[PDB]
Protein backbone atom coordinates (compact mmCIF):
# COMPACT_ATOMS: atom_id res chain seq x y z
CA UNK A 1 0.00 0.00 0.00
CA UNK A 2 1.03 3.62 -0.62
CA UNK A 3 1.02 6.16 2.24
CA UNK A 4 -2.36 5.85 3.95
CA UNK A 5 -4.79 8.49 2.88
CA UNK A 6 -5.73 11.88 4.34
CA UNK A 7 -8.23 11.29 7.19
CA UNK A 8 -6.13 8.26 8.25
CA UNK A 9 -2.83 10.18 8.07
CA UNK A 10 -4.28 13.36 9.55
CA UNK A 11 -5.71 11.22 12.34
CA UNK A 12 -2.24 9.88 12.90
CA UNK A 13 -1.34 13.55 12.94
CA UNK A 14 -4.20 13.87 15.42
CA UNK A 15 -2.90 11.18 17.72
CA UNK A 16 0.42 13.00 17.50
CA UNK A 17 -1.38 16.04 18.89
CA UNK A 18 -3.48 13.98 21.32
CA UNK A 19 -0.41 12.19 22.63
CA UNK A 20 1.23 15.60 22.93
CA UNK A 21 -1.85 16.54 24.96
CA UNK A 22 -1.19 13.48 27.11
CA UNK A 23 2.45 14.47 27.52
CA UNK A 24 1.05 17.86 28.56
CA UNK A 25 -1.27 15.87 30.81
CA UNK A 26 1.84 14.18 32.16
CA UNK A 27 0.67 10.74 31.06
CA UNK A 28 3.49 9.30 28.99
CA UNK A 29 1.97 5.84 28.54
CA UNK A 30 -1.23 7.18 26.98
CA UNK A 31 1.06 9.34 24.90
CA UNK A 32 2.90 6.10 24.13
CA UNK A 33 -0.43 4.49 23.30
CA UNK A 34 -1.76 7.25 21.04
CA UNK A 35 1.61 7.41 19.29
CA UNK A 36 1.37 3.65 18.78
CA UNK A 37 -2.14 4.15 17.44
CA UNK A 38 -0.58 6.69 15.06
CA UNK A 39 1.85 3.95 13.96
CA UNK A 40 -1.20 1.88 13.21
CA UNK A 41 -2.42 4.70 10.98
CA UNK A 42 0.85 5.66 9.29
CA UNK A 43 4.25 3.91 9.72
CA UNK A 44 7.33 5.91 8.70
CA UNK A 45 7.13 8.84 11.12
CA UNK A 46 10.14 9.51 13.33
CA UNK A 47 7.81 11.91 15.09
CA UNK A 48 5.71 9.07 16.46
CA UNK A 49 8.58 6.77 17.42
CA UNK A 50 10.66 9.73 18.58
CA UNK A 51 8.18 11.00 21.14
CA UNK A 52 7.15 7.45 21.96
CA UNK A 53 10.74 6.73 22.94
CA UNK A 54 10.70 10.16 24.59
CA UNK A 55 7.72 8.93 26.59
CA UNK A 56 9.61 5.75 27.47
CA UNK A 57 12.47 8.12 28.30
CA UNK A 58 10.21 9.78 30.87
CA UNK A 59 9.15 6.41 32.26
CA UNK A 60 12.78 5.18 32.38
CA UNK A 61 11.83 2.53 29.81
CA UNK A 62 15.15 3.22 28.11
CA UNK A 63 15.21 -0.27 26.60
CA UNK A 64 12.18 0.58 24.47
CA UNK A 65 13.40 4.17 24.30
CA UNK A 66 16.68 3.22 22.65
CA UNK A 67 14.80 0.95 20.23
CA UNK A 68 12.10 3.44 19.23
CA UNK A 69 14.53 6.36 19.09
CA UNK A 70 16.85 4.45 16.78
CA UNK A 71 13.76 3.32 14.87
CA UNK A 72 12.80 6.94 14.25
CA UNK A 73 16.21 7.61 12.73
CA UNK A 74 15.50 4.68 10.40
CA UNK A 75 12.17 6.28 9.43
CA UNK A 76 13.39 9.84 9.11
CA UNK A 77 17.08 9.58 8.52
CA UNK A 78 17.45 13.25 9.25
CA UNK A 79 15.40 14.24 12.25
CA UNK A 80 17.44 16.35 14.67
CA UNK A 81 15.14 15.84 17.64
CA UNK A 82 15.18 12.17 16.68
CA UNK A 83 18.92 11.86 17.22
CA UNK A 84 18.31 13.74 20.45
CA UNK A 85 15.93 10.96 21.54
CA UNK A 86 18.45 8.21 20.79
CA UNK A 87 21.19 10.23 22.46
CA UNK A 88 19.10 10.51 25.63
CA UNK A 89 18.48 6.78 25.42
CA UNK A 90 22.22 6.03 25.35
CA UNK A 91 22.92 8.78 27.90
CA UNK A 92 20.39 7.35 30.36
CA UNK A 93 21.73 3.84 29.73
CA UNK A 94 25.16 5.02 30.82
CA UNK A 95 26.61 5.18 27.33
CA UNK A 96 27.97 8.70 27.67
CA UNK A 97 30.35 8.36 24.73
CA UNK A 98 27.65 6.88 22.51
CA UNK A 99 25.23 9.59 23.62
CA UNK A 100 27.93 12.17 23.09
CA UNK A 101 28.32 11.02 19.49
CA UNK A 102 24.61 11.57 18.85
CA UNK A 103 24.41 14.81 20.86
CA UNK A 104 27.54 15.97 19.06
CA UNK A 105 25.83 15.41 15.75
CA UNK A 106 22.82 17.43 16.93
CA UNK A 107 25.04 20.31 18.07
CA UNK A 108 26.96 20.08 14.78
CA UNK A 109 23.73 20.67 12.91
CA UNK A 110 22.43 23.51 15.08
CA UNK A 111 25.24 24.78 17.36
CA UNK A 112 23.24 27.97 17.68
CA UNK A 113 20.67 25.93 19.58
CA UNK A 114 21.50 25.66 23.27
CA UNK A 115 18.67 23.15 23.38
CA UNK A 116 21.06 20.91 21.48
CA UNK A 117 24.19 22.27 23.13
CA UNK A 118 22.86 21.72 26.66
CA UNK A 119 22.75 17.93 26.45
CA UNK A 120 25.91 17.80 24.32
CA UNK A 121 27.95 19.73 26.86
CA UNK A 122 26.27 17.88 29.68
CA UNK A 123 27.31 14.55 28.17
CA UNK A 124 30.72 15.99 27.30
CA UNK A 125 31.44 17.23 30.81
CA UNK A 126 30.32 13.85 32.16
CA UNK A 127 32.86 12.18 29.92
CA UNK A 128 35.38 14.44 31.66
CA UNK A 129 33.89 13.46 34.99
CA UNK A 130 35.06 10.04 33.93
CA UNK A 131 38.48 11.53 33.12
CA UNK B 1 6.12 25.47 24.88
CA UNK B 2 4.14 22.69 23.16
CA UNK B 3 6.56 21.51 20.48
CA UNK B 4 7.13 18.02 21.81
CA UNK B 5 7.21 16.83 18.22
Amino acid sequence: TDPPADGALKRAEELKTQANDYFKAKDYENAIKFYSQAIELNPSNAIYYGNRSLAYLRTECYGYALNDATRAIELDKKYIKGYYRRAASNMALGKFRAALRDYETVVKVKPHDKDAKMKYQECNKIVKQKA
Amino acid sequence: MEEVD
